[PDB]
């Protein structure tokens, strides 16, 4: 079990680590979280009472290294840190532990939730869409923008999504115009998966992460590409058929997970009613209809 | 975006557009089968793309053998005209491939964009204007030249004959708006007034009668009535 601990909480703020959140009032004894599992990704997420614009956070690994959050007062916000000197850290995480200044990550032992949700997300592919490789942890907020959003402004804090268009040359092929446009395992199974990701696991892993920045931060173009992953799926009639019964575990989880107050500007009404009730893949993702008929039958 | 009354006079400016319509593309004769069920036995069609400005009708004549042994025909239809009308761009010369085309059914957005997606520059537009251009098959000609073909064909006529050495592209293209409208409406009585007088001959390149201008006027008044007769008959007004 791994430990997460904070300098102080100079400012009052709301503090997520993965789907928990808990509130730190302006210069509560609080120094940090521990039992953190070892792993998976986590994500330290921070809304300030004050101003709850700017959800940020720090997708990380413990594995990676000693991570701290010291609140920085020049820029305003709650900052992770690695130390380096291992047996410092060791020495801080010890004191906190004994004077219980830590939270602990609140894990059911029933529960998969944060497995389920980040199955497929590795910390080398987040630092591969989130683009600042002198530190081990990832920085995305609320308002980061994507490369693909740029393109329709600041290149280093984007979010480097791989770009999906389904109108768009590399989506389709020449001479098979209608044949790509209204079947798009080409683009799924060629172009994506062999092509650019290599592999399912990496496509899903970039999914479940864009899903996540989308809920835990609002971020709309992570919201936009969990979307059009989803879509490009639904949308080719040929889809290795573990991918196609992944995905619906991978959607149930997410559903099932998204606060049910957030699902009219999480939840795009076009898309999941093409992707459950027109798509090639209607009937293959039952236990995400399942869950999302029950759930939002509104959207439906 | 969109085209719409307020950007109408767009049409005839100096940027070279299309307008693409597909609804004489896939057509069909209802009939019983021998055992009382109902099929469908395609009949020649055509795609109707018209440069307003110049008059340029590219009639692509869209044989019965392109529907042979696919399935979803109204769907492929769009495709289909889609894929001619982005030949006939790639045919074009630099400087003659349109700016702009405008599809008069907004289903062709997608597969003209598809299409298109080699000319970036095009822009594929919808209108809100109802306008009249699937009654092309009722200009007497049109109908007989693409009911002759035999194969794939492209035909081109100047659907305003020679009126632009007399009147705007704006006016011409009113008169053909409303010829359209009025064959539309009642094309037995629109074809009547076109042609009650055998003085007035279509010439072999036009797909009109000679009017004079003041014949023009009375024949474009004619057809004002019986848009309006064919809207009381139709309403009871
Ligand atoms: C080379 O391919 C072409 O289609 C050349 N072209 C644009 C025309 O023939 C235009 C035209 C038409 Cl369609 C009808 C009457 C007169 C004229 Cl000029």
């Amino acid at each position: 079990m791994n430990t997460v601990p904070f300098t102080s909480a100079p400012i009052e703020v709301t503090i997520g680590i993965d789907q928990y959140s808990f509130n730190v009032k302006e210069n509560q004894p609080f120094h940090g979280i521990k039992d953190i599992p070892i792993g998976h990704v986590h994500v330290i997420h921070f809304q300030h009472a004050d101003n709850s614009s700017m959800r940020y956070g720090y997708w990380f690994d413990c594995r990676m290294g000693n991570f701290y959050i010291q609140y920085d007062p020049k820029d305003g916000l709650y900052k992770m840190m690695e130390e380096r000197d291992g047996a410092k850290f060791e020495n801080i995480v010890h004191n906190f532990k004994e004077r219980q200044m830590m939270v602990s990550y609140p894990k059911i032992d029933e529960d998969d939730t944060w497995y389920n949700l980040t199955e497929f997300v590795q910390m080398d592919k987040i630092r591969k869409i989130v683009r600042k490789d002198e530190n081990q942890f990832s920085y995305v907020d609320s308002s980061m923008t994507t490369v693909q959003e740029n393109e329709l402004s600041d290149p280093a804090h984007s979010l480097n999504y791989t770009v999906i268009n389904f109108k768009s040359r590399e989506a389709i092929r020449p001479g098979h115009e209608m044949e790509d446009f209204l079947d798009k395992s080409y683009y799924l199974n060629t172009v994506m998966l062999q092509g650019i990701f290599k592999n399912s696991s990496n496509y899903f892993g970039e999914l479940q992460f864009a899903f996540l920045n989308a809920m835990f931060f609002g971020n709309y173009g992570s919201s936009l590409q969990w979307h059009a992953m989803i879509e490009l799926i639904c949308s080719s009639a040929t889809v290795p058929k573990h991918m196609l019964d992944k995905l619906d575990e991978i959607l149930y989880y997410q559903i099932k997970t998204l606060p049910e107050q957030y699902s009219d500007i999480l939840l795009n009404e076009r898309v999941w009613n093409i992707c459950l009730y027109s798509s090639f893949q209607k009937n293959s993702l039952h236990n995400t209809e399942k869950i999302m008929e029950n759930k939002y039958p509104e959207l439906l | 975006g969109a085209m719409n009354s307020s950007n109408y006079a767009e049409l005839f400016n100096n940027d070279i557009k299309l307008f693409v319509d597909d609804t004489n593309v896939y057509r069909v004769t209802v009939h019983k089968t021998f055992e009382g069920n109902v099929a469908t036995k395609a009949i020649n069609g055509c795609i109707f793309t018209l440069n307003p400005k110049t008059g340029h009708l590219f009639l692509k004549i869209i044989h019965t053998s392109v529907w042979a042994g696919q399935k979803r025909l109204s769907q492929l239809a769009k495709w289909k005209t889609a894929e001619e009308v982005s030949a006939l761009v790639r045919s074009l010369p630099k400087e003659e491939q349109p700016k702009q085309i405008i599809v008069t059914r907004k289903a062709m957005l997608d597969p003209l964009e598809v299409h298109m997606l080699d000319f970036p520059n095009i822009a594929i537009r919808p209108t809100e204007l109802r306008l009249p251009f699937s009654a092309a098959m009722s200009i007497d000609k049109l109908s007989d030249v693409v009911m002759k073909a035999t194969e794939p064909q492209m035909v081109l006529f100047n659907i305003y004959d020679d009126w632009l050495d007399r009147i705007s592209s704006y006016t011409a293209f009113s008169r053909l708006t409303l010829l359209l409208r009025a064959l539309k409406t009642n094309e037995e009585s629109a074809k009547m007034i076109l042609l009650s007088d055998p003085t007035i001959t279509i010439k072999s390149y036009h797909l009109w009668p000679s009017f004079t201008d003041e014949q023009w006027i009375t024949i474009e008044s004619q057809m004002r009535d019986l848009i309006l007769t064919e809207y009381g008959r139709k309403y009871n007004v």
